[PDB]
């Protein structure tokens, strides 16, 4: 019993489509595959469970599910990447243990990046003054040495800062 | 050979 | 739903003062299956008997298999002790040839 | 035509801790394995010649599945004491028969799944596999959640598939024993029950299938009036015996003759005292 | 039904000091797991219960053990904590044999770090800084940046509050801090947030736009004999009014 995601990391654009590999390998005849979200915030998701008897194809809003049980996979591909989509997602196979109680192996996990595709490019770097000692201050850029800090854009702005 | 455990029991 | 217990007491093949047969005890239309079964050989429990597994008809009620490798003599009497909660007490059979 | 069926049986032990599961399999009328949950090995185990050549994997498989289901049965023993809303002390029964049917062409014929509580029906799976027959409401309550869950889909998925494909291996992997039919060894014995009277008692030993019929005839008429015949019986050896009796008048012995069907015979055959 | 609770959120532990993970479900579930979440790794099970009474060793027991005293309650015992135990700890459970099928239900996960040296536990300065003119003049918005520098561990909680009440909209916070000395293991981490609101509202003297930062440190039986103040579980802020 034995569950690989292929992908360490997968970056997409806005509103392209990207599909996260999951094969799984088990001599288990009867087994269950789940798929869970993990946001940046930290909770894991429960998304969908298949049955290793029922078909292929679901189609779940953008969400959209292939299980080929003869490739001995269970791809889970999401159409017009939304920058909500951006998560760590797992994939899991449960199957009877020696007990006669069915346990579940996950994969690793496939990390999405859902860059914001740049409509309005207007690259803009602001000074912001301190609130108290205007003397420390911080740098703002905006729509895109080891003494300077950078933080990763959120959603899109990121801030640098040096002493 | 026998089939798979219920998935939902009664 | 009590089923009380059918009891057949039988040998394998035709018997033969003399010649090692197989003497069977076949308990069938019951339940529940917690069931007791002895074969008795002149009312004497007979120690290594061995049963069949477990399984019932297609109308719920259990059917089991007692069975002991003996040689049938002309004066030795051959008997089937069962006990079950529809039974007040033991119902013994006394194993005739035919 | 062939059959292939298994018949769980789970019985809760209040006071002596974990209900007793027993499983065992058939082809046709020939068992060929067994599961025990009290008993030390903790495994499916053979009972038959042709699936001793089955590999370690297939007897793991076996064992994790039909124990996982035991498992099931043990927490559905709790649930229906409760559905019933019955004794915490009692012993209580769930019996599961499922297996499916192929045909001479080897195609199959249509699947079974039935449960039952304390020895009477409680939920049977439909012959379109798509839907379930409740016996009470207790079981319409179940039937309900496996509606919903769509378990049916699990089960038809088995009988329609993997029930077949392994039917099929086994007809073939044991052929010689499974598609051999033994034909019966007949006699007839006398037995006086008065002196003007007596018993003629037609056997027949050593039969597989067990599917057979004995009749009496009086002079070529059908013959019901006095007859007696007795449950098939297993001889123990893998053949059954059956036998028909019938209350003679004294020195009419010749007029009365047993006639035996069975699939191993060609032609029915016809007994006489003398 | 709540689900699976699990607590503390975040802890910090000298190396040899014990603690004991608290996870509860009240969804009446026969199994119960406690899994173990780190960078490269995946989701790797510790110690899991298939009902009360029972436990089982997982892939990764060694340093850990479990009590299932009842079926509600799982708990995680550190005896001795190491270094290698600083990771995020996820409690879990699954309805059990009357629903095979189940999935695994998880809890909000507890972050624990275990320093050599407590000395190394510093509560952060937070500082917020007034947004550009060339940005107001620009975009007719003005961007607030918060700052969070040199806290371990990583356990914070960042707030924007405007004139006394919580804000959500037109707030981003980074997902995660960062090292200020990426080289180090033990490196103290900076954390920033930004507030979007309209040029009317920041120039506006009658709003109050407080920066706050919850940071889970020290607890007062933690012995403390540093010539710094103690860095206990406290709450460092920092505010700015408006201005035309």
């Amino acid at each position: 019993q034995k569950v690989t995601q292929a992908q360490t990391e997968i970056s997409v654009v806005e509103k392209e489509d990207v599909t996260l590999d999951c094969v799984y390998e088990t001599r288990d005849t009867t087994y269950y595959l789940f798929w869970y979200k993990q946001p940046p915030s930290g909770e894991l998701v429960f998304l969908i469970r298949r049955n290793s008897f029922d078909e292929q194809n679901e189609i779940s809003g953008r969400y959209s599910w292939n299980f080929q049980k003869s490739t001995s996979s269970f791809n889970f591909t999401i159409t017009a990447s939304q920058v909500v989509d951006s998560a760590v997602y797992f994939c899991a196979l449960s199957g009877p243990s020696g007990a006669g109680s069915y346990q579940l192996t996950f994969g690793k996990g496939t990390k999405l990046s859902v860059i914001p595709n740049i409509q309005n490019p207007d690259p803009a770097v602001y000074q912001l003054r301190d609130s108290k000692s205007s003397d420390k201050s911080v740098c703002l850029f905006t729509d895109f040495d080891s003494d300077v800090y950078i933080t990763d854009k959120c959603v899109n702005s990121a801030v640098a800062w040096s002493n | 050979v026998v089939v798979g455990a219920d998935g939902v029991g009664k | 739903i009590q089923r009380t217990p059918k009891i057949q007491v039988y040998s394998r093949h035709p018997a033969e003062n003399g010649k090692s047969n197989f003497l069977n005890c076949y308990v069938s239309g019951f339940h529940p299956s917690d069931i007791e079964v002895d074969l008795l050989k002149n009312g004497e429990r007979i120690e290594k008997v061995e049963h069949s597994d477990l399984s019932f008809s297609k109308d719920w009620s259990f059917y089991l298999l007692y069975y002991t490798e003996f040689t049938p003599t002309e004066k030795d009497e051959y008997a089937c002790r069962v006990n079950h909660v529809t039974l007040s007490q033991p119902k013994i059979v006394k194993w005739d040839r035919d | 035509s062939h059959s292939m069926r298994y018949f769980y049986t789970s019985v809760s032990r209040p006071g002596r801790g974990e209900p007793r599961f027993i499983a065992v399999g058939y082809v046709d009328d020939t068992q060929f394995v067994r599961f025990d949950s009290d008993a030390a090995s903790q495994r499916m185990e053979p009972r038959a010649p042709w699936i001793e050549q089955e590999g370690p994997e297939y007897w793991d498989q076996e064992t994790r599945n039909v124990k996982a289901q035991s498992q099931t049965d043990r927490v559905d023993l709790g649930t229906l004491r409760g559905y019933y809303n019955q004794s915490e002390d009692g012993s209580h029964t769930i019996q599961i028969m499922y297996g499916c049917d192929v045909g001479p062409d080897g195609r199959f014929l249509r699947g079974y799944r039935q449960d039952a509580y304390d020895g009477k029906d409680y939920i049977a799976l439909n012959e379109d596999l798509r839907s379930w027959t409740a016996a009470d409401m207790a079981a319409q309550i179940t039937k309900r959640k496996w509606e919903a869950a769509h378990a049916a889909e699990q089960q038809r998925a088995y009988l329609e598939g993997r029930c077949v494909e392994w039917l099929r291996r086994y007809l073939e992997n044991g052929k010689e024993t499974l598609q051999r039919t033994d034909p019966p060894k007949t006699h007839m014995t006398h037995h006086p029950i008065s002196d003007h009277e007596a018993t003629l008692r037609c056997w027949a030993l050593g039969f597989y299938p067990a599917e057979i019929t004995l009749t009496w005839q009086r002079d070529g008429e059908d013959q019901t009036q006095d007859t007696e015949l007795v449950e098939t019986r297993p001889a123990g050896d893998g053949t059954f015996q059956k036998w028909a009796a019938v209350v003679v008048p004294s020195g009419e012995e010749q007029r009365y003759t047993c006639h035996v069907q069975h699939e191993g015979l060609p032609k029915p055959l016809t007994l006489r005292w003398e | 039904n709540a689900g699976v609770t699990q607590t503390p959120k975040f802890r910090v532990l000298k190396t040899g000091q014990s603690m004991t993970l608290l996870c509860a479900q009240d969804m009446n579930h026969e199994y119960m797991y406690w899994y173990r979440q780190d960078p490269g790794m995946g989701l790797r099970l510790i110690h899991y219960s298939v009902g009360e009474g029972t436990t089982a060793k997982g892939e990764v027991p060694d340093g850990y053990n479990v009590s299932r005293l009842k079926k509600q309650n799982f708990l995680l015992g550190l005896e001795s904590a190491a270094p290698s135990q600083t990771s995020v700890y996820f409690c879990a459970s699954s309805y059990g044999p009357g629903q095979h099928n189940s999935p695994l239900h998880f809890g909000n996960g507890t972050r624990l770090t275990v320093t050599e040296d407590l000395n190394k536990v510093f509560p952060p300065e937070v500082a917020v800084f007034e947004p550009s003119e060339a940005e107001i003049s620009h975009t007719q918005k003005a961007t607030l940046v918060c700052l969070a520098t040199g806290f371990y561990p990583d356990h914070v909680e960042l707030s924007w509050w405007v004139n006394g009440k919580e804000v959500h909209s037109g707030v981003c916070t980074d997902p995660q801090p960062l090292k200020e000395q990426p080289a180090l293991n033990d490196s103290r981490y900076a954390l920033s947030s930004r507030l979007r609101v309209s040029a009317t509202f920041w120039q506006d003297p009658r709003n109050h736009f407080r920066c706050q930062v919850q940071f889970y440190g020290l607890s007062e039986n933690d012995e403390w004999t540093q010539d710094r103040a103690k860095p206990v579980t406290q709450i460092v802020s920092a505010e700015a009014w408006g201005r035309a």
